């Protein structure tokens, strides 16, 4: 079995 | 009144979708219009909810906006697209309470005699998804749709809001939002038929004819007859592009841009214009379901001789008897004769004669490299879209080059067998009636394999055999000169001849290439030396 | 205040509250353990709530805490997890307060898949399962969930100690949707405009598959289907207002609605039996009752048998000779709880392992009633066989062989049909040994038979049945039902001048002896 791929990231961002 | 008091059915412009309509005003206006004291005493609650959704470009936002414009209420308010997220935590959900603040606001103010908000949505697949199949880099979504939820049906009981939403691909929507009390009501909107074809083209040609800019020769019926498959977008842009081819005789580009504005002030649209911009500019984005004839029939059909008549006349009897029966819902035929005799030709004809909705032919042409699978799945796909029909006519041929036959061993594929045998004894559900015609060029293999005695019937198609009807076909195709045709008759009328029709054409186009003096000549060799058969 | 799961019921006694009795002193020296985790799954029904409040009942616990949903989730940072331990304070409290002699704390859990199956998620998930079992460790908790979609759960939640129990539960029925139905229907037959047409009854019978939100949905609909009649739209929104003076539901209004508008979410049980029976079945001679009488026999033995359990049968014949009908209408007079029919229609494009599969599947439903009837038909197309070669499918060949001599379950009957019209393949293939017994299907022999044939059809009038009378009579004829059904059919299209000639035409190339 291949192993799964790499992926992207999504980020959020917070206010102080 | 809660309705504009000028509206009226006829001037939002829509086309052909009548029942529509009718069914929303039903199902959805119906409470709101009697007077108050019945509908208490039933005691029944309000619809709040509408999912339209159907191919592209079908009136879908043209609806919405014309029922936004029939309704007299508060400015319906829009939500584009996915407007509503921000990268702030919380954020989207202050919008999402925000649009309803204000409805529930006046609900609480007067109550039950409050009036009506609506809210219209627009690609709602790109904010409502399945909380649970959805992205793990943030549960934005999720926490959205939740939003949304309690917000539409919570504890607290709003009653006096209307939402719509659009989009193309309805699978996506979580299935808890479409259950009764959200959204109960689910339209589907289709492509148009020949009624709702001519509604549309008349819709847009109204200001031409006013202002007589049309010219008298336009049938707008026959118009509807061409145009098959198309829908309101495509008729509104073949409008648009005749408009322009006759709006471009008027101006000499390509060194520099003028206009006449004296002999410019005449100007009118002829059909010419309509039938050049349907073959170069407008193609249906909906792939033409009518086969393509003129590709199997390449040469049309010469009456050469009797066998012509009697094959047509065998398929007129056999279609009548598929057509008028209730015993036999399902018939089938073989056509058998040798090679290069013309079957494919005269089963196309003889299907394209009959006027079945549903008309289909299956070829190894597009079947290139496929599998001994992917073959299957193929005819499995065609017999079932042609299941759903009424009545259904298909044709199948080169069985033989279907089944990848080879007389050494031999060899073959017994799937695609097995499974052509068992789809010529597959009644089709009740009250609908199919046809199957079949192709083959030997019939002795077939006998071999015992699939001979699956069809009920078979029609022979022989090859000239006679010198007479040999002249006969030179004569249809008027090739040669009398000169030359007593030439040759002073030859060929003595015996027998045994070919066939392609093959007298491939002869005949080998033979005009040499000067006059030998073409003749180089014709009768070509006979006698591939003329040796029975 | 359900019926149909008493032993359901005794089997919850029997596994947990069965061992609750004794006081704690006895269990101490025992050390026997005790459950606290049960796990209830079936379609949606009012019934495992109402389960749920009964358990709430009967034993002296406190008042049950009920989570509605994924209440938990929460916009924060450790909130979701927060609300975990909340749950369990006041059974940490009682158990290091007054230890061993501490009430019964119960947990119901709603669509505990929601929560349960992504940092929000796993860790709620860690917590919940420390919580339920940690280092410390909690005899007097119960917890209880309800699900839908059991394969949807996670695997860990399962192990023991976590979730002891396993409980399937079934829909409601006929009865509890009258009672639903008629407590909607009061409103408006205290009010008289519901038309005395209608029949409750009739409508509970027909709706099947459906919720309360679809039983609401379908009366609704029928509602407004009365309602459109007044209103006078598609031209202006102005209405009658003088048919507005009465206004009724007639009978109609509901069965279009169950047809053109309301759809059922879990589909409908469809059945197309008479597929295998499209003309009757009419007697034409001695061979039918005989077929039909040992099929009779058969049917007794295999009911009655005390050493016999298993019998099998083969019907044989030339082609076009009916025999899929015949088997059918024996299957259908066997009068047995469990019918099923196996034919290659609904496999085509499969493979050899599809096809073991489907056959397994079918005989392991089979073997769960108590006496059961199967029919293969078109064996040859089962295991696809062609002349050539010859070529054919071993796996599915040994697996029919096997499946043909194993016995039911103790206690239990089995009956199989086999239909095929090839003998002598079957007769090499060794297979023709394990069947018990064999019948034979014959054709149309004598011209007497054949009249008789057209006469019980009747499509055929005195005057050209003398001249086939005349023609045939004298002579021997061999043909099938099916194609002289194809023949008649065939001939029928033409003008009524050349139809008998048509017909003694077609049936001289049809003609053959054996
Ligand atoms: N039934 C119709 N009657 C009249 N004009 C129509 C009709 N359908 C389409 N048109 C014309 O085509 C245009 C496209 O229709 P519309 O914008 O409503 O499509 P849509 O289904 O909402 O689009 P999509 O799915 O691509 O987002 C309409 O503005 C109108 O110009
Ligand atoms: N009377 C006719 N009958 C049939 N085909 C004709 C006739 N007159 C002309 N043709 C043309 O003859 C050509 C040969 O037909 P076609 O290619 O279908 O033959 P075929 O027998 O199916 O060939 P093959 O042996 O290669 O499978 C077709 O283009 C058809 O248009
Ligand atoms: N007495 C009868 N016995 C059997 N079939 C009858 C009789 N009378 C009418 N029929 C009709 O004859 C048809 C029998 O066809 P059926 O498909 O059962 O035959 P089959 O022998 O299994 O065919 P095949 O060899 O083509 O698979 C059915 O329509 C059945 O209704």
């Amino acid at each position: 079995m291949a192993e799964d791929a790499d992926m992207r990231n999504e980020l959020e961002e917070m206010q102080r | 009144s809660i309705i504009n008091p000028d509206w009226n059915f006829e001037k939002m412009g829509i086309g052909g979708l009548d029942k529509e309509f009718s069914d929303i005003f039903r199902r959805a206006f119906a409470s709101r219009v009697f007077p108050p004291e019945i509908v208490e005493q039933m005691g029944c609650k309000h619809v709040k909810g509408i999912l339209l959704y159907g191919p592209p470009g079908c009136g879908k936002t043209l609806l919405a906006r014309q029922i936004g414009k029939m309704l007299n209420a508060r400015e319906p308010k829009v939500v584009n697209g996915p407007e509503i997220l921000n990268k702030y935590v919380g954020e989207s959900e202050a919008n999402i309470r925000k649009l309803f603040a204000d409805a529930e606001e006046e609900q609480r103010r007067l109550g039950a005699n409050s009036g009506l908000h609506i809210i219209i949505f627009d690609e709602i697949d790109a904010i409502c998804k399945q909380r649970g199949s959805m992205a793990g880099s943030t549960g934005v979504h999720d926490t959205v749709v939740n939003q949304l939820l309690s917000k539409i049906d919570g504890v607290e009981q709003l009653n006096n809001i209307l939402v719509i939403g659009m989009t193309n691909r309805p699978d996506l929507i979580d299935e808890a939002l479409l259950r009764p009390g959200r959204l109960e009501v689910k339209m589907e909107i289709g492509l148009p038929d020949e009624k709702g074809r001519l509604q549309i083209l008349h819709i847009h040609t109204a200001r031409m004819r006013g202002h007589q800019l049309l010219s008298a020769d336009v049938d707008i019926k026959e118009l509807a007859v061409e145009t098959k498959n198309f829908s309101g977008a495509e008729l509104e842009g073949l409008v648009r592009a005749a408009q322009s081819t006759a709006m471009n005789r008027h101006i000499k580009a390509s060194t520099k841009v003028e206009v006449d504005m004296e002999k410019a002030e005449s100007l009118q649209v002829t059909r010419g214009d309509f039938l050049a911009s349907l073959e170069n500019d407008i193609k249906p984005a909906f792939g033409t379901n009518q086969e393509d004839y003129a590709s199997y029939i390449m040469n049309g059909i010469i009456k050469w001789g009797d066998p012509v008549t009697r094959v047509l006349d065998d398929g007129e009897l056999l279609v009548q008897q598929t057509k008028n029966s209730d015993r036999t819902p399902l018939v089938s035929v073989l056509l058998e004769g040798p090679p290069h005799s013309g079957k494919t030709a005269l089963a196309a004809k003889i299907a394209e004669e009959s006027n079945f909705p549903f008309i289909k032919i299956c070829s190894p042409d597009k079947m290139i490299g496929f599998s001994e699978t992917a073959k299957c799945q193929a005819m499995k796909k065609i017999f079932d879209d042609a299941y759903k029909s009424q009545l259904s006519c298909v044709v199948v041929d080169d069985i033989e080059r279907l089944l990848d036959y080879v007389p050494i061993g031999p060899r073959f594929s017994n799937l695609v067998l097995q499974a052509l045998l068992v789809l010529l004894k597959k009644a089709p559900p009740q009250g609908r009636k199919l046809l199957i015609i079949g192709t083959t060029s030997r019939k002795d293999v077939l006998q071999e394999m015992e699939m001979l005695n699956a069809f009920s019937t078979t029609i022979h198609v022989p090859n000239i055999a006679t010198g007479e009807q040999l002249l006969e076909a030179l004569e249809l195709l008027g090739n040669f000169k009398d000169k030359e045709r007593t030439t040759i008759a002073q030859q060929v009328k003595g015996k027998k001849v045994w070919i066939g029709i392609k093959k007298l054409l491939m002869l005949i186009e080998m033979s005009l290439q040499m000067d006059p003096e030998y073409r003749v000549r180089k014709f009768l060799a070509l006979l006698r030396e591939e003329g040796a058969s029975p």
